[PDB]
């Protein structure tokens, strides 16, 4: 099966940059697609971004502009930048493969000064 | 964008009842509309894809139908593992939308 893991901060400060890495393990991020996908602590879900098998990639405009998706096909890793980060965007952090099956543990990330 | 809406926010039923769980669409999305399964501190377990499409190892007490704007997750006799939160998720249009989520309460 595919594993998947992210890693990144679990504080940061308003106006930081918040990047996450996801690890995939068991599959290759060249094909099919690949998503960033939030839970606030509310349990409201958001889904944040999807990059394609060629590196395009897909944005909420819920996001103004501040995200972006990049990754890195020698290590089977994919990123999630968000810039400008308020106490709107503590939430749990999941990569997951875009059929849906399989997802990350999550990380949660906490906004605060 | 595609606001899902779901109701009613709470449902509270006696285990071995079954219950219907709805999910509105505010403009088509054909059958392209998901259904999680959401417990305490854990990623969304899927349980339905494209509608009514039945997937391995989720218990067959879980089916989905529906089309277009309506949809519906039917659990025939609930177990008590099965209260929790539930959301459903268009991927019929960019961004792709969640309901605001059911919550299954034992009553």
């Amino acid at each position: 099966d595919v594993q998947l893991q992210e890693s990144g901060p679990s504080l940061v400060k308003p106006s930081q940059t918040l990047s996450l890495t996801c690890s995939v393990t068991g599959d290759s991020i060249t094909s099919d697609y690949w998503s960033w996908i939030r839970k606030f602590p509310g349990n409201r879900l958001e889904y944040m971004g999807y990059v394609s098998y060629s590196g395009s990639t897909y944005y909420n405009p819920s996001l103004k502009s501040r995200i972006s998706i990049t990754r890195d096909t020698s290590k089977n890793q994919y990123y999630l930048d968000l810039n400008s980060v308020t106490t709107e965007d503590t939430a749990t952090y999941y990569c997951a493969n875009w059929d849906g099956d399989y997802w990350g543990q999550g990380t949660l990330v906490t906004v605060s000064a | 964008d595609i606001v899902l809406t779901q109701s009613p926010a709470t449902l509270s039923v006696t285990p071995g009842n079954s219950v219907s769980l709805s999910c509105r669409a505010s403009q088509s999305i054909g059958n392209n509309l998901h259904w999680y399964q959401q417990k305490s501190h854990e990623s969304p377990r899927l349980l339905i894809k494209y509608a009514s499409q039945s997937i391995s190892g989720i218990p067959s007490r879980f089916s989905g139908s529906g089309s277009g704007t309506d949809f519906t997750l039917s659990i025939n006799s609930v177990e008590t593992e099965d209260f929790g939160m539930y959301f459903c998720q268009q991927s019929n249009s960019w961004p792709y939308t969640f309901g605001g989520g059911t919550k299954l309460e034992i009553k």
